[PDB]
């Protein structure tokens, strides 16, 4: 008779966000994907009300978004708002790839492609929306991520040219820039649907690694008000990082306009990227720099085939906890590399730092969970 | 040359996390830019109707738009005329292309100082280190003519004439014009070219602040209360062996 | 189709809740919070903080290496 | 917080300080003759400004409503018919018409050739219609802001 | 092993819908037509994805940007023209889909007819929108028409239309607010166009009969599926003989002058899947009247379930009722004819009679006859 | 937009370098007069509205880039328009700087009849008729 569960558009509510079973001894960590969606919808939000007064020509970007901060009512508090909450996603983004990768999550193999799938959606859309400001360091950022991109031998150079829409970057590269990030967050509400529905085929995963069928629990109103705390401290560091230091996580040089004649002395993409542009750096070819990129990437992906432990999760097994956590101090010392000035010593620095990369997610832990297995007497 | 030098921390009075601008100084740096450096320099992104309720009034900013001409039009005739300026009016340019700008200053297009303490690494005090750090080049560089040296710029060679100097201008208040006086008065100015928004975001900071400082106990206690229906839960086991 | 009701079958378990309304939010806050905020610390240091002890290590290096690189050679 | 950033948003949705500096900075002058019509530049449109006399008043004043093209009174255009400020734009074509012409002393349009009077009705030509009144506000006598 | 189509979470939704989805055996051609809206909305998704890759939302640079698809783009032309004309046709599958739904009865499905209301005013102000944004003259003054008409609601009728505008006419900040909605609102419409199938599907569709069809009941696939591709490929015909034959026989010439505010056109009507809402408008003598009068027309289409006072679901069987509603059809038809007319004599005494024949028709004439119909047959 | 229609590069070329366009400005900062190339688009008689009405007696002359797309009857009305100059009938009094088209709206055109018979010379030896003349505009217009 109840609404609840006959109703069928409260039926998948109620199966979802009411009355869905969750283990009662998740940690705040499982928060943070939750706070991704809830990220994703203020950025399209605050998105929708920067594409109210944002011109896409080059002639009028940079005017635009001057006029945007200094004269639409609060427009400034909105631009900024987009900008930290891109970082703030990132964040949770990464926080939420770093849990899935320590607690065993990853043997939900479905939920974790369509997972990198998002990941690969998200970072072009940052990209893009980085682009679309049109000041120097967006252009130039656009034209040494393209020419790059070119490396491929016989279809570079075409493709380059029509993803450029010319060229070089110019008009049509911002209108179509603008276009393209504007229709990528909806594909990335789909698939998180897709994600959310694949994670509830299966339930969800504890901590502990363990069957959380013996003490389950309702989402609400437990997970309801936790995920509502974890909403308001999210809120507390982006209205923190909007309302005090707008350009601790920015770049000074994108405020002046785009300049073809002009270059940078240096050039770098968002801090999110600089890893990964380390790696782009550590190897001085142009093709194998570019599957560098791609690889790393995808073995993300490629981690489900690697587990060789019959535990799942890193709680009871303390040397590949050490592992892990030199991987994430591997990807702080990438993070930090990728900003830095191509000169000595950054050169072997990056170099060891990814191959200390590839070499802990592709060789060590295996072989790691391997002997943790031999140390508690299962393996022969 | 290669090698740089970092700007120091100077004390500013918007330094803190709650401290708003002195007005009175952007005042007298708008002073300051219209005397001195709009004959060189463009200000494309803020009009005179910016300057009311900030620096001045609505009859004295009415006034200074009034003391400028506009190539407005075009006429019946279809012609561009000059007409006095009005509030709706941005600054005027001091040249129409950067190619004359850039045959006006020997090569050197000076960049619109809109953004200038934005685009800059350090912000205003690298403003300031530009402007009272100019000095006799050292030994061993002999820099080409229609340049300068500063320390600060990067390379070291500035195309940039020393603007300030002691009483450079004068002041309608009262104050003093000494050359630290004038740079730094024209930091703030330039810093609130940047940032209009620079008092009002501190005072929603400030709201912010106090507003979560009450809501994260309140949230966190009615979290307790769902919660601790859990966690004094006791669980006991009764097999019957 | 995984609701409750035939998630998994438990036998003989007795489980005991006071209302909300009858217990404290916050039951003895810092005396058995700081004494488990400092075992987990204890459980779990040893295995979290070195990492990031030999990143700030390697990281003032490299700007002490960068800034001798800078440096002039008489 | 709800109330504040819905208030927000929607603030930001409302019209601009650009779009309201075009609007309200008008300031007409005293140095302005009786007969006079120039027009000033109001919302992107010509604005035609004229002081008359008490003669064009009752002279537009003896024009009956009922036989009109388009029915109005001058009382009903100003309530200081002494002041003329209509808006200086052909409603066919949008032409510049040309004041202080004609049988009845008004607008004159030249592309086709319509007369106006001095209030601004329609009294000759194509223009189905008569000249919009704009609003205004009263400072001191020498100084209207329309709109 | 086992049957992937049904034990796959992701491809048990589509077997679901469009595989094995129980289907009344004699449904009409009718039945395709709404599977052809979802078409022509992605059709229409496509090409305007393609139509923001070139367009400048810009006063200055918004006709010119037209003119830039349509000469230098390469088949650009056929692109925009394919949009517009997909929109007339969008117009057309709808008016035959809302057709259908009145004559067989189909409205007692509430939640999925009012759902259905509320897509049909959201394609509205799309469309609305979209023909604002090439920034014609034609575009220009039925925006300022439709917004005036809109501040004609006393005390928050111009503080509403001023919010909308953005300033005190249509300007820039009113053309990019329209490309930023009409950019964002078919997703919107995707997405309540799910709830409509999702409602559809838990309660059934309707045979043309209206008896109950669970006798003779066939899968979706292999027939609806190849009786839709027959009926996508009929409207393809029908869209391509009108993109590519006779491209402005449905446009307004005036629309290709650009955007004058001082230059009144001679008549200002808007396109006409519109044309008989303005009718109805043009009418009664008093603009609250007025726009009262509209959004209750297409509020009575929403109540139409409430008027049902027939033991027979569909009008197969009642020819009574069936010659009220073509002279209900017949009367939009004129309705539509004079919507493109001025105000002269004859059309304001035949606008009138067509507006109160067609609210009488909708709202009284019809459970009449239904109640005739029911005494004529010895039902009550 | 001519080359593959009705010229050839070469000649396309020399149309254009025929013509001088505006361009700059230099590194002195200064506008100059260069020849014109096949990218420039068709030269402007004026550079604002405002001198073109001044120029043709308050009237304004209409951008021909999509006046058969803008009329309605296409090319059509542009033929009638062009070859329908006629007297005006007694009882109607046409001032000076106005002309009788019956096919502009309001019947009273403000232009000029611009062709007559020979008005220009062809490069093919088409014999330079009126109407001849006007069915060429009028098929040009329409691929405008
Ligand atoms: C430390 C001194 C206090 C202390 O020892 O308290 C004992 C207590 C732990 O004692 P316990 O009983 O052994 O632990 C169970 C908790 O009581 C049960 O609480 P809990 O640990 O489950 O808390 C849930 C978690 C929920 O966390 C979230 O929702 C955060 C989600 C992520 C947000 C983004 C973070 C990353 C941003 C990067 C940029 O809360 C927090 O992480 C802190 C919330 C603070 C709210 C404001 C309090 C005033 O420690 C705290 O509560 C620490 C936080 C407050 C200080
Ligand atoms: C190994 C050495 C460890 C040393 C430290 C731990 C042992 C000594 C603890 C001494 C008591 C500390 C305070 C105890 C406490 O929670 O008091 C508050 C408790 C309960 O107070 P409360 O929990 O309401 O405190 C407010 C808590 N917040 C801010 C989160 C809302 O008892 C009394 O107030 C009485
Ligand atoms: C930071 C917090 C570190 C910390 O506290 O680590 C210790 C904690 C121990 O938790 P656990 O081992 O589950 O045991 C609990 C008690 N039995 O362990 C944890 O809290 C585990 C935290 C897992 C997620 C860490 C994510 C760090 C960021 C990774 C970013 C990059 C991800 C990969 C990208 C490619
Ligand atoms: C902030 C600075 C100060 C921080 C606080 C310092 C400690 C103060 C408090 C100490 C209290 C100790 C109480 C008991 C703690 C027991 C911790 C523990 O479980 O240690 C086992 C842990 C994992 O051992 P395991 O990985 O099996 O060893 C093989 C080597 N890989 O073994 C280890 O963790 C030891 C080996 C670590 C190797 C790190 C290599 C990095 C490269
Ligand atoms: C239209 C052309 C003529 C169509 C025609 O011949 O319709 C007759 C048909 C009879 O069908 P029926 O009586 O059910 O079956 C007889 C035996 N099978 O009847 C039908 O097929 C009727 C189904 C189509 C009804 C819609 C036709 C008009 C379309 C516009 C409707 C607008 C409704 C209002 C929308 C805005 C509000
Ligand atoms: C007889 C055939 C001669 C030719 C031979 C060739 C063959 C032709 C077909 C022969 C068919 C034989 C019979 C089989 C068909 C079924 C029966 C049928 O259709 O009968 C005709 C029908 C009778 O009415 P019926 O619906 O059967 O029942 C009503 C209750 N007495 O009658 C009707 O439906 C008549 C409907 C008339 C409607 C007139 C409407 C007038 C007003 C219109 C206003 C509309 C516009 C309003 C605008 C207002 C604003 C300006
Ligand atoms: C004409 C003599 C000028 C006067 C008056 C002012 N400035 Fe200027 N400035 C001028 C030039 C030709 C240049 C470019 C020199 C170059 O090598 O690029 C500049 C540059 C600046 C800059 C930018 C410095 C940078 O690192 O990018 C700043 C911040 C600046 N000038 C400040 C400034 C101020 C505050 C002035 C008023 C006192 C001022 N300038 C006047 C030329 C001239
Ligand atoms: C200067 C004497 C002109 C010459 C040479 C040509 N035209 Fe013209 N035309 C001229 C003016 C001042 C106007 C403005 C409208 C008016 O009131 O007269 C026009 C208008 C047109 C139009 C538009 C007609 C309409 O109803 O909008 C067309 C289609 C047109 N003119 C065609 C045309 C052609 C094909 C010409 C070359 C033979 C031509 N004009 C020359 C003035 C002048
Ligand atoms: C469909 C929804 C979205 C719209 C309409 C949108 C629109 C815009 C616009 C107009 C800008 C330029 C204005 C500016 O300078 O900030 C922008 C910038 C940006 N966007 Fe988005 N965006 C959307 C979603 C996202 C998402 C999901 C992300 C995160 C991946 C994102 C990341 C960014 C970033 C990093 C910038 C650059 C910020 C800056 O340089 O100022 N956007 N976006
Ligand atoms: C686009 C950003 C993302 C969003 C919005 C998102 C959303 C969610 C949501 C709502 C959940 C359920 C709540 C939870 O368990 O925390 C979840 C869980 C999960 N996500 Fe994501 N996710 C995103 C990115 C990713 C990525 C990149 C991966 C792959 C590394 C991933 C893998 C997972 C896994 C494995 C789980 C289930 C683990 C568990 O429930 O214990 N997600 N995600
Ligand atoms: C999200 C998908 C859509 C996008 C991105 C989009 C984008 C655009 C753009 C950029 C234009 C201006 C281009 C031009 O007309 O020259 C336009 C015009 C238009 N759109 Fe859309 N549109 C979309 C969906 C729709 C839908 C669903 C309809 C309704 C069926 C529609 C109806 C129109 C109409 C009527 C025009 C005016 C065409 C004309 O110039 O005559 N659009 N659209
Ligand atoms: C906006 C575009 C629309 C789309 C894409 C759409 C889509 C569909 C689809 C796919 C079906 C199932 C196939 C069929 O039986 O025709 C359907 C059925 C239906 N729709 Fe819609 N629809 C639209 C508009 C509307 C509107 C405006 C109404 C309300 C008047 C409506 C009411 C219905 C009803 C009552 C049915 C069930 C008819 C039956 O199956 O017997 N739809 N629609
Ligand atoms: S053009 Fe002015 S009255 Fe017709």
């Amino acid at each position: 008779t109840n609404m609840r569960k006959t109703h069928p558009l409260f039926k998948i509510i109620n199966h979802s966000f009411i009355d869905l079973p969750a283990p009662s001894n998740i940690s705040s960590w499982w928060n943070f994907g939750s706070l991704l969606g809830v990220c994703l919808m203020v950025q399209i939000i605050t998105g929708l009300f920067l594409a109210m007064h944002y011109t896409s020509d080059t002639m009028t970007a940079f005017s635009s978004v001057t006029h945007i901060c200094r004269d639409v009512n609060y427009g400034w508090l909105i631009r900024y708002m987009h900008a930290n909450g891109a970082s703030m996603f990132f964040i949770c983004l990464f926080l939420h790839v770093g849990r899935g990768l320590y607690y065993g999550s990853y043997t939900f193999m479905e939920t974790w492609n369509i997972g990198v799938l998002l990941l690969f959606a998200v970072m072009a859309t940052a990209f893009m929306g980085y682009v679309l400001p049109w000041g120097q360091m967006s252009f130039w950022g656009a034209t040494v991520i393209t020419n790059l991109l070119s490396a491929i031998p016989y279809i570079g150079t075409t493709l380059v040219e029509w993803i450029w829409g010319g060229f070089s970057v110019d008009k049509a590269t911002l209108t179509r820039f603008f276009a393209f990030h504007f229709i990528l967050p909806f594909i990335i509400a789909a698939l998180a649907i897709v994600h959310l529905l694949f994670l509830h085929e299966t339930g969800s995963n504890n901590p502990t690694g363990l069957n959380s069928d013996a003490d389950k629990i309702p989402f609400h109103p437990y997970y309801t008000i936790k995920d509502i705390l974890g909403i308001l401290i999210m809120f507390l560091i982006l209205m923190t990082l909007v309302l005090f230091f707008p350009d601790m996580l920015g770049d000074p040089d994108n405020y002046m306009p785009a300049n073809p004649l002009n270059t940078p002395p240096h050039i770098k993409p968002e801090w999110y990227f600089l890893f990964a542009y380390a790696i782009l750096r550590s190897i001085p070819n142009k093709l194998g720099g570019v599957l560098a990129l791609i690889l790393s990437i995808l073995i993300l992906a490629l981690m489900p085939f690697l587990h060789t432990s019959k535990q799942r999760s890193l709680m009871f097994r303390p040397i590949t906890q050490i592992l892990y956590w030199i991987l994430v101090a591997n990807l702080l010392i990438l993070t930090w590399i990728g900003g830095q000035p191509v000169e000595h010593p950054f050169i072997i620095i990056g170099q060891l730092a990814s191959i200390s990369y590839f070499s802990i997610i592709l060789i060590l832990m295996p072989i790691s969970g391997i002997i943790e297995d031999k140390m508690l007497k299962l393996y022969p | 040359s290669d090698l740089e030098l970092h700007p120091p921390s100077y004390p500013w009075s918007h330094r803190g996390l709650l401290s708003s601008l002195d007005h009175t100084s952007i005042r007298r740096g708008f002073q300051v830019y219209k005397q001195v450096c709009s004959s060189c320099h463009s200000m494309d992104y803020v009009a005179y109707r910016h300057l009311v309720g900030v620096c001045y009034t609505e009859e004295e900013a009415k006034a200074l738009a009034e003391e400028v001409e506009v190539q407005d039009g075009p006429n019946d005739d279809g012609e561009m005329f000059m007409r006095p300026g009005k509030l709706s009016d941005y600054f005027p340019k001091p040249y129409p292309n950067p190619e004359a700008a850039r045959a006006a200053n020997n090569g050197a297009l000076p960049p619109d100082l809109s953004y200038i303490v934005r685009a800059r690494h350090g912000g205003e005090d690298y403003v300031f280190s530009l402007l009272t750090g100019y000095c006799e080049p050292p030994t061993g560089v002999s820099l080409r003519e229609g340049l300068y040296f500063n320390p600060y710029f990067p390379g070291q060679a500035i195309g940039m004439a020393p603007p300030i100097y002691t009483e450079v201008l004068e002041y309608d208040d009262g104050t003093p014009a000494t050359m630290s006086q004038v740079a730094k008065d024209v930091a703030t100015f330039l810093r609130w070219a940047s940032e209009p928004e620079h008092d009002h975001r501190k005072r929603m900071g400030l709201k912010m602040l106090l507003m979560m400082g009450l809501l994260l106990p309140l949230t966190y206690a009615m979290k307790r209360h769902k919660w601790s229906v859990l966690k004094s839960r006791k669980l006991a086991y009764r097999p019957p062996k | 189709g995984r609701e409750f009701g035939n998630l998994a079958r438990i036998r003989h378990v007795i489980s005991y809740s006071l209302s909300p309304f009858e217990q404290r939010a916050f039951p003895s806050y810092f005396s058995k919070g700081i004494p488990n905020v400092l075992r987990r610390t204890r459980e779990r240091i040893l295995r979290v903080a070195p990492p990031f002890v030999v990143v700030y290590l390697i990281y003032t290096w490299g700007n002490q290496e960068f800034e001798q690189s800078k440096r002039k050679n008489p | 917080a709800a109330k504040n950033v819905v208030s927000q948003f929607v603030s930001s949705m409302s019209a601009s300080a650009d779009v309201l500096a075009m609007s309200k900075i008008e300031i007409k002058l005293s140095d302005i003759p009786e007969g006079k019509n120039m027009a000033f530049k109001w919302r992107g449109k010509p604005l035609f400004v004229r002081h008359r006399t008490k003669k064009e008043i009752d002279q537009e004043a003896a024009v009956e409503v009922s036989q009109l093209r388009d029915p109005q009174h001058d009382l009903d255009r100003v309530k200081k018919p002494e002041w003329v400020i209509l808006i200086g734009v052909c409603t066919h074509l949008g032409c510049v018409p040309i004041a202080n012409a004609g049988d009845f002393g008004g607008y004159y349009c030249p592309c086709h050739g319509s007369h106006y009077d001095a209030s601004g009705r329609i009294r000759k030509g194509p223009a189905p219609l008569n000249l919009e009144v704009p609003a205004y506000e009263f400072t001191s006598d020498d100084v209207v802001v329309v709109g």
